[PDB]
DNA sequence: TGGACAATTCAAATATGCCCTTTTAGCCTTCTTTTGTCAATGGATTTGTG
DNA sequence: CACAAATCCATTGACAAAAGAAGGCTAAAAGGGCATATTCCTTTTGAATTGTCCA
């Protein structure tokens, strides 16, 4: 072996895997939800059209991406 | 360096994990038959007898 | 010579014992003459002469007066070698307290007193005076005084006080403790005086006193009072030539002492005043601790550059000291090392060594072997040949060359299989030739790699390189048994390309006489290397019992297969080359020939496997081309759909239909998916793209474009990489791992825009930087195995106990993962084998399974077999041939000697160099007692069914009885069928829970028609039906493989009214219509009607962290951040002082003493109620257990079973394979020591720590005798502490922290009777492993007979 | 680079550094588990007693080599007793047993 | 700094010690006097090993060592003389000669 | 000149030494080109058409 | 060259006493001057030790059965 | 009273007076004992010889 | 088979050199003593203890 075929395994090893945690962060199950489970507004027909399964309307969504941003 | 004819080929296992297989006219054009020099010191100390 | 290695304090008449003289002044040598100067601390009279058998002024230098001593200078005249073994001592004027029993892991000072360490320390810097039994008429004796109210005592009491201080004070207080009574009375009143942490510490102070008095050292011994000197060549004050003297800093400390004492007797003689005295003791003090080690205390003393000095305690400890880096790591004669080659020519057992390096090597046996010859008279003579290098003497070189083998090693030797002996081949120039097949055992490619050449001198050594660590006879991993031989990258493309096929080449459709008749024709240009043709090949089979049984026949097979058959032996099948012979079928090809046919045939079979495809790679002339990565058609229209897909989700973003992380997460998702179509599109254009003429019209077949046969037959490559050539290298993943939302759209074949090529480095910067910090943590974790596993030896035949872990397939949902054949191979089964039936046994108890005996099972179909483990052994102080198992390296079982612990230390060291560095990660309801219904966060409906169906997704299901407590509580899935309804009161068979799990329900929420709106046959859905039911089923077209017409419109069932309107939602101002994932065949078709509840259609439906240090956090035994608790004893579980901070738990037998308690804190879920009646064992939360649980509740076979699996996993995970004996024994060394929890009637106390080896052979003999033994509980550790608590002390100081595997041992009065690989290689003697395990038997009959 | 006897340390009798002033090679604490590994003993033994640090023995495998009798008696390498010697000049006495 | 960890201390070696080809030298050297002063005469040999230090204690001045045969020490330097007489043609003296090089 | 193995330019990704192999082919056939021109006295009224 | 030893491991198992049975006939036939009972090619006493090995004929027991009858006709003349 | 909680601590990967005196080990050389190179003197054992 | 003559075995004397001890010469090297005042230095990781809470 190589230093740089031992870097290169680490390498794609590094990126598969986050690469299906981000893939893996999306769903298309159908579950269908229909209103906020966070608030209770209806969640539209585009927002829902584009994810099957958004179990929260876009805003609380977003409020709970920045309660995320601070990791706690 | 030099550029020289490579040719990418298995040849015999000469050339099989990084290995390379090497004409012996590179060796006979004295295509990289470099020059080193060295120091050689020698002192002449004043011993104590 | 000696035997044994015993330990203690040293009296201060014992370190005068040791000495010849007292060292006085702080002089060295004379500046002038380079004598040493009396009597400082190089000093012929106190250390000896200087030059041999020579007095100093030269009175007498002969051997004649050997023995006597200079009247002059009272120099001993004898040889010069004494001045490493003589010492010298220093007489203090002043008590001093030895720092290592001071400010240590407890203040041995310290506890022995009872003192806190504050408190003496502030006694010893003359901070405060100290009684010492001055008179207890007013005042104790550990009460620190200080100056005031020590005057106050003065006018108190102005005697019986004595109010000492400094180092006099701790050496008067020591001298007036008592230790028999003093532990009499500690442990009576810790049995008196029972408390939880109290009883503990004072029985770890008793247990200090207990070992004081047991040995053979004094309290007062830890203060010196004489300190003595290195001899003066182990500080040594040598000449650099130009003036400069190269000094040890032992010569500069001994010196500041030497210095700080002279000072403090005179001011003792001038009758100085209190705070200068006190002061300079308080100074001699930090001398002296210095001395002993420098930054152990407040200060680091720095001398002349301001770096550090290496004291006395630094000399042995660590890296830099004597035990790591001097006493196993020696360097060594007789020995080179050079570049290396390949030599394709070389056998498999022999290796290139050049001329002028055998000729260095080999002088002495050249030497002897001129004298012998008569070639040279003398041994100067024959240096002077050997040195202008006659002929004669290269053809004595090449005679001593005859059988000699030399051991090749290269860097970072990682297993065993790292050092080899090899046969030397004498070669011209300047580099090792080494064979091409151990370059994959010894991790070594030809770019630079520099391997060392060993030679063995003794006759043994030569017997055991030809016998034992010669390379024919390593041809199997020992990590698992498969071979080690593989053939790498030119062999395996040489024999992929000649065992393929054309469809129509040369030479096409003859018929052969045999494979000679092929060979014949394809150097001759008839057929081609790989032409389709009806060969009569003869195959031998050993059908019989060792008999080799022909059949000839006319086998289908190509001129390349025909060509290699020969090379083949006789008992293999023809089946074994009809195949295009990738890396995977040649290593099988070898290992069957090894397992049928030997080790003989398999290592001649290894390299005619390897010249033939060397050969016939040559003559392929397989090269690579700018033309032969061939970029996909579908490439542009694919990055161009993805590029789309890509502008409208940014769009929509625009619009506020999705957050900024989610457009993102979905733009990586899309561009994922494209680069899979990516790496397809090229492939299936690029594998199969020949197609060809037959003869025929046109076909088909594999392709022979160069850079896919490189990379299917495993020779070099992968789909992976080929795709960055062709297909689009992807995203680029940031050092942090967050992937950039920007992909690199291009290949390698056509350029990379800058930014392109900037981001992608990002990663290639990370991964380098990681594997060149990879290095010193893989080295790391070998070194704690190999340490706590250094002392296993396999040192019995059978210890004959009927016990072992049962193995069973590794299998996770449906086919097993790892079958039973592999799992058992080699292992020895600890109970018959009964067939399914059990009818009768498959296979006996004592059964050592081979690959016939496994296979014979396995046709049978067996899914539990009871093998034994060295973890369940029996052998007392190591371990029994056949719970062990079979070898590895070796086909048979283990031979008994066979250091097993090493060889698992590093069979799990090795392949964590390919593990990361860094860590990652990744049908119904019966119920049984009585409770009511009861659920939350629920939301159904009654269906056309009458059921009640939950729309809800987590909704739970309670049991909850008249009480009102919980008695039973089961998640309740989506969609479920309740049969009864909610809050009716049930008892048991009542299964209020049912559904159809696999199909994902798509259950109704409006009541109305059904129609299908966006539906298309051919785009979005198919128009499937299946015959058994022979009505038409709706399956939707899934984008994965459906047509890119509809592929961005959304198929779905609409419900409207029968007038032909919409139908809201309850509280939505939106139609209610269900866009269908993808495989959902839908039941209900158009025109029906249905209300709520209705499932429409069907749909068919773990995070193991993987890193390295996930091994290391195993092995360590450490406990999880959320441990799941465990019914600690069987019996019911009750609630008691909810919250009490904490939530109050307790489990109460059927019988026994029932009040068991447990602190459940609230916060955390719990998963066990007040009418549980729950087993041991068990867990009541959940999460990770920690191992410890584990093996102290549910049994020993369940702590290996854990270890043994989640270990396992990790290497699986990346894709190693070891064998699970590897992993047992470094869990038996774990596992074992056991802490004493009844004295019963043997001689351990109610709360000990002793090794399990020791309590059990002390007890096994009282239960052999009328008396009882004693109960225990088997404890565990860490493969770090689990080694520092070892039988001898040198093999624990040489590992890990030195100062205080020392400083312990040396009160404990411990002696060390070197049984043990380290022990006996640091003392430079045989080891007790292999061929020195006979050896160190008849020394040990001879001892103790 | 090959040696076969040459200079030697000062305080530990043992070989020197590599190729600068003809120095051994280095046998590493891994290099002495791979010779554990298999039952090489006397490999492991004269490899670190006689090629390297024992003196009596250094001198002595010499002789028996170039006299032809491939033996050595071993002895005690000097590195240890520089080790007794060092642990001893603290305040432990840390001694050989009997014989 | 021009290694891993390496301190001035691993390279000063130790000039006292022997050469071990040339304690082989020495032991040769024993070997091939042994040879010669086994073939030669009876007195001569004999008082040629009690004058000088071969395989004993250290030599002796001439009284000292001629007087365990008793004779005038011009007698035993008188048979020295013949002695090195015995050893100057080379029929006793390649081999020791071998020893001495240039 | 030198025999290379191909076997290093798929696993290893730098194929840019393919390309760089192929155009110095190329050049130094531009070279031996000249060198057939250069080498027969041809009327460098040519050589500059070259 | 002898490329394998795995013969002698079966004549005399354990490999390890195979090892030492080698180290003390080759001794015995390099210090002692004794004949190898096997044709030496130009072989060196470790593997004229091997090859007398695989031909059954060495087999510890049998060189201690041999040295005790040379030890007591080397004691035959002990008088 | 007794038992969790959380910081501390430790092992592992270049440069500052001096005047004078006095006594000691280093050395330097020459006698004298102690050895060692030469110059002759008688006497067994050998060879000379009829 | 006997009378005679040349080379070794021992000395012995002188005497020549040499080193072993001796007596002096000499640099070295260690003491010894100072008198305007001046009064304070120059990463992260895991765990075993130990002060600090809490129920
Ligand atoms: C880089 C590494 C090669 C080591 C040389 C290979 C071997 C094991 C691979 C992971 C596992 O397969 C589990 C999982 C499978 C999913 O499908 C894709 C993701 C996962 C996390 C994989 C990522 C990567 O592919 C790994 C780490
Ligand atoms: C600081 C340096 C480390 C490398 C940077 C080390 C490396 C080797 C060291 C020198 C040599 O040892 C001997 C040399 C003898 C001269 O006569 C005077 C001293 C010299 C200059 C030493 C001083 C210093 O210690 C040196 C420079
Ligand atoms: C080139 C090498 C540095 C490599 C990094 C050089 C720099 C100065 C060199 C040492 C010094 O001269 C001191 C000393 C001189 C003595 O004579 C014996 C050799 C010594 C040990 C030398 C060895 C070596 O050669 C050194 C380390
Ligand atoms: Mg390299
Ligand atoms: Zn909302
Ligand atoms: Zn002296
Ligand atoms: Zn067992």
């Amino acid at each position: 072996s190589d230093e740089a075929d031992e870097a290169y395994s680490v390498t794609e090893q590094l990126t598969m895997t986050g690469i299906n945690r981000i893939r893996q962060k999306i769903n298309a199950h159908g579950i269908p939800v229909y209103l906020c489970e966070a608030c209770g507004n209806p969640i539209p027909e585009a927002r829902r059209k584009i994810f099957p399964g958004v179990t929260l309307c876009v805003e609380c969504q977003a409020y709970q991406e920045r309660q995320r941003k601070h990791y706690a | 360096g030099q550029n020289m004819r490579v040719a990418f080929m298995p040849w015999n296992g000469y050339n099989f994990e990084d290995s390379i297989l090497v004409s012996e006219r590179v060796v006979q054009e004295d295509r990289f038959t470099t020059i080193h020099i060295q120091e050689l010191a020698c002192v002449s100390r004043d011993t104590k007898l | 010579e000696f035997d044994a290695i015993k330990i203690a304090l040293a009296s201060p008449d014992m370190i005068r014992s040791w000495s010849f003289g007292e060292v006085k002044k702080p002089e060295t040598i004379n500046y002038r003459t380079f004598k040493p100067e009396r009597d400082g601390l190089f000093c012929a009279r106190i250390f000896g002469p200087v030059k041999d058998y020579e007095c100093l002024c030269g009175k007498y230098k002969r051997l004649k007066h050997r023995g006597v001593i200079c009247e002059k200078c009272g120099v001993e005249v004898t040889q010069t070698k004494v001045r490493r073994e003589r010492m010298g001592h220093i007489e203090l004027a002043s008590p001093t307290a030895h720092i290592w029993f001071l400010k240590s892991l407890p203040s041995r000072i310290g506890l022995l007193l009872d003192m806190p360490l504050r408190d003496i320390e502030r006694v010893l810097y003359f901070e405060s005076y100290v009684v010492i039994e001055g008179g207890m008429t007013n005042l104790e004796r550990q009460q620190i005084l200080t100056e005031e109210q020590y005057l106050d005592a003065l006018e108190e009491f102005g005697d019986e006080f004595d109010a000492k201080m400094g180092a006099e004070a701790i050496q008067a207080l020591l001298k007036s403790m008592d230790l028999e009574q003093e532990c009499e009375q500690l442990r009576e009143e810790l049995n008196e005086t029972n408390s939880e942490t109290k009883r503990k510490k004072l029985t770890k102070r008793i247990k200090l006193l207990e070992a004081f008095v047991q040995s053979g050292n004094k309290p007062e011994w830890m203060i010196l009072t004489v300190l003595p000197v290195l001899p003066p060549d182990l500080r040594p004050l040598v000449p650099l030539d130009g003036g400069r003297f190269a000094t040890s800093d032992l010569n500069d400390l001994y010196r500041r002492v030497i210095n700080r004492n002279n000072r403090l007797k005179r001011l003792l003689d001038l009758a100085a005043p209190d705070i200068i005295v006190r002061n300079e003791k308080r100074m001699l003090q930090e001398a002296v601790d210095a001395l002993l080690d420098n930054g152990r205390r407040g200060r680091a003393i720095t001398g002349s550059n301001k770096r550090p000095l290496k004291s006395l305690a630094d000399m042995i400890k660590g890296k830099q000291g004597r035990f790591r880096q001097n006493l196993l790591g020696k360097r060594v004669d007789y020995s080179g090392r050079s570049v290396i080659t390949v030599g394709p020519y070389l056998r498999l057992h022999q290796c290139g060594l050049p001329k002028k390096m055998a000729l260095e090597l080999f002088k002495p046996f050249i030497y002897g072997k001129l004298e012998l010859r008569g070639l040279a008279t003398t041994i100067k003579a024959a240096k002077k040949m050997v040195e202008r290098e006659e002929a004669v003497v290269w053809d004595i070189l090449d005679e001593v060359i005859r059988e000699h083998p030399v051991l090749l090693n290269r860097a970072p030797t990682l297993h065993r299989l790292g050092i080899q002996a090899f046969e030397p081949v004498l070669i011209e120039g300047k580099a090792i030739q080494l064979h091409p097949l151990v370059c994959a055992a010894y991790n070594a490619d030809f770019d630079g790699d520099q391997m060392a050449v060993h030679v063995p001198l003794t006759l043994e050594a030569q017997l055991e390189a030809r016998a034992l660590m010669m390379s024919t006879n390593n041809i199997l991993s020992p990590a698992n048994g498969e071979p080690i031989i593989v053939p790498s990258q030119d062999v395996v493309l040489g024999l992929y390309y000649m065992t393929r096929d054309c469809v129509n080449a040369k030479g096409e459709g003859m018929v052969l006489t045999g494979p000679k008749e092929a060979e014949r024709l394809y150097r001759s240009g008839l057929a081609s290397l790989h032409a389709r043709v009806k060969v009569r090949i003869t195959e031998y089979e050993k059908d019989a019992n060792g008999e080799l049984v022909a059949k000839t026949s006319l086998k289908d097979t190509t001129v390349g297969r025909a060509i290699l058959w020969m090379i083949v032996p006789k008992g293999l099948p023809y089946s074994i080359v009809n195949q295009a012979l990738g890396k995977k079928a040649i290593s099988k090809m070898l290992n069957t020939c090894y397992r049928i046919l030997g080790l003989k045939p398999t290592v001649i079979f290894a390299d005619q496997i390897m010249y033939t495809g060397f050969a016939y790679a040559a003559r392929s002339g397989a090269s690579v081309g700018i033309d032969d990565m061939v970029i996909p058609e579908k490439k542009h229209e694919i990055i161009s759909e993805a590029e789309a897909e890509v502008a409208e989700i940014q769009e929509q973003f625009q619009s506020g239909l999705v957050t900024a992380g989610e457009r993102y997460n979905k733009v990586i998702d899309i561009w994922a998916a494209a680069n899979d179509r990516v790496s397809k599109a090229m492939m299936d254009n690029l594998q199969t793209e020949t197609v060809i003429n037959r003869d025929g019209q046109e076909e088909k077949q594999v392709s022979f474009n160069s850079i896919y046969m490189m990379a299917d037959s495993g020779a070099r490559g992968s789909a992976a990489q080929i795709r960055q050539l062709a297909g689009m290298r992807g995203l680029m993943a940031k050092p942090d791992g967050s992937i950039i939302e920007t992909p690199i759209t291009a290949n390698f074949r056509e350029g990379l825009n800058v930014l392109q090529y900037f981001i992608s480095t990002h990663g290639a910067r990370k991964g380098l930087a990681d594997t060149a910090l990879k290095t010193a943590n893989s080295g790391y974790l070998t070194r704690r195995l190999v340490d706590v596993a250094q002392d296993l030896v396999v040192t019995e035949d059978d210890c004959g106990t009927h016990e072992g872990i049962m193995m069973t397939p590794v299998i996770e949902g449906g086919d097993v993962k790892e079958p039973l054949r592999d799992r058992v191979l080699g292992r020895v089964t600890a109970e018959d084998v009964l067939k399914p039936g059990t009818a009768d046994i498959l296979v006996p108890r004592n059964t050592l399974l081979h690959e016939q005996w496994c296979d014979l099972l396995e046709e049978n179909s067996v899914d539990a077999v009871k093998v034994r483990s060295v973890v369940s052994c029996d052998t007392d102080f190591g371990v029994c041939a056949h719970c062990y198992g079979r070898d590895l390296a070796r086909g048979h079982i283990i031979n008994k000697g066979e250091a097993i612990g090493v060889i698992a230390a590093q069979s799990i060291g090795e392949p964590g160099t390919q593990l990361t560095m860094r860590t990652f990660h990744i049908s119904s309801i019966q119920v049984k007692n009585k409770g009511s219904i009861k659920l939350s966060n629920v939301k159904s409906v009654v269906n056309s069914s009458g059921k009640l169906v939950i729309t809800s997704r987590n909704t739970e299901l309670k049991l909850i009885d008249e009480f009102g407590r919980t008695k039973e509580s089961y998640k309740v899935p989506y969609g479920a069928v309740l049969a009864k309804g909610d809050g009716e009161q049930v008892a048991g068979g009542e299964t209020v829970a049912n559904w159809d799990p696999h199909t994902m329900p798509v259950i109704t929420e409006v009541s109305g028609f059904v129609r299908f709106t966006d539906m298309i046959d051919g785009q979005t859905i198919t128009r499937q039906t299946d015959e058994l039911t022979g009505l038409s089923s709706l399956v939707v077209l899934d984008s994965a493989e459906r047509t890119a017409g509809g592929k961005d419109l959304r198929p779905a069932l609409k419900i409207v009214d029968a007038q032909g309107n919409d139908v809201l939602i309850p509280g939505t101002d939106m139609p209610a219509q269900y866009f269908l994932p993808g495989k959902a065949i839908v039941q209900l078709e158009d025109g029906v009607q249905i209300s709520s509840g209705d499932t429409l259609a069907r749909i068919p439906q773990k995070d193991i962290t993987g890193g390295l240090p996930r091994v290391a956090d195993l092995f360590e035994a450490r406990r999880p951040k959320e441990p799941a608790i465990l019914a600690e004893i069987s019996g019911i579980v009750s609630f008691g002082k909810e919250t009490k901070g904490k939530r109050r738990l307790v489990i109460t037998p059927v019988d026994g003493s029932d009040p068991y308690e447990e602190m459940i804190p609230k916060w955390r879920q719990l998963n066990v109620f007040e009418g549980e009646r729950v087993e041991r064992g068990d867990v009541i939360s959940d999460g990770p257990e920690a191992p410890h649980d584990i093996l102290r509740l549910r049994g020993v076979h369940a702590v290996t079973r854990y270890i043994v699996n989640e270990v396992q996993d990790v290497y699986r995970l990346q894709g190693v394979k070891i064998n699970d004996k590897h992993i047992e024994v470094i869990v038996r060394q774990m596992l074992r020591k056991a802490t004493i929890v009844n004295a019963g009637s043997s001689d351990f106390l109610e709360g000990e720590q002793v090794e399990y080896s020791r309590v059990k052979i002390a007890n096994r003999e009282l239960e052999a005798n009328g008396k009882v033994g004693a109960t225990y509980s088997r404890d565990l550790l860490g493969i770090t502490k689990a080694s520092l608590a070892t039988e001898s002390f040198i093999s624990a100081a040489s590992f890990q922290e030195t100062t205080r595997v020392l400083t312990e041992a040396a009160v404990a009065g411990k002696r060390d009777e070197l049984r043990g690989l380290k022990e006996n290689v640091i003392v430079g003697r045989l080891i007790p492993a292999g061929t020195g395990y006979a050896y160190h038997q008849d020394r040990m009959r001879r001892r103790a007979a | 680079h090959a040696r076969s006897t040459g200079s030697y340390s000062l305080v530990t009798q043992q070989p020197l550094g590599g190729k600068a002033q003809f120095g051994g090679q280095r046998f590493g604490e891994m290099e002495v588990w791979a010779l554990e590994a298999y039952g090489a003993a006397y490999t492991l033994q004269e490899m670190l007693t006689v090629k390297s640090d024992d003196v009596n023995g250094r001198t002595k495998m010499y002789k028996n080599i170039v006299d032809g009798n491939h033996q050595m008696e071993p002895g005690m390498p000097e590195s240890f007793n520089v080790l007794l010697k060092e642990i001893r000049s603290l305040g432990i006495n840390i001694e050989l047993e009997d014989e | 700094g021009d290694d891993e960890d390496s301190h001035l201390g691993d390279f000063i070696e130790d000039t006292t010690l022997e050469l071990p080809l040339d304690s082989a030298t020495t032991e040769s050297l024993r070997a091939a006097t042994h040879d010669v002063l086994a073939g030669l005469t009876a007195r001569e040999a004999k008082v040629l090993r009690m004058r000088f230090g071969i395989d004993m204690n250290t030599d002796y001045t001439l009284e000292e060592v001629g007087k365990q045969f008793d004779v005038t020490r011009e007698r035993i330097r008188q048979i020295e003389a013949k002695a090195l007489r015995k050893l100057r043609h080379p029929s006793r003296s390649e081999v020791l000669r071998s020893f001495l090089d240039d | 000149d030198i025999v290379l193995n191909p076997l290093g330019v798929p696993s290893r990704m730098n194929i840019g030494q393919i390309l760089e192999t192929h155009l110095g082919m190329a050049a130094k056939g531009i070279g031996d080109k000249i060198n057939a021109m250069l080498k027969q006295q041809q009327e460098v009224a040519k050589l500059r058409e070259f | 060259a002898r490329v394998t030893v795995q013969d002698a491991v079966e004549k005399i198992g354990n490999r390890f006493d195979l090892v030492l049975v080698a180290a003390r006939r080759a001794r015995q036939m390099q210090v002692g001057g004794k004949d190898p009972l096997v044709p030496e090619e130009n072989d060196k006493t470790t593997v004229i030790a091997l090859r007398e090995i695989e031909e059954g004929l060495i087999n510890n027991q049998i060189l201690d059965v041999r040295e005790r009858q040379e030890q007591q006709e080397q004691e035959a003349a002990e008088l």
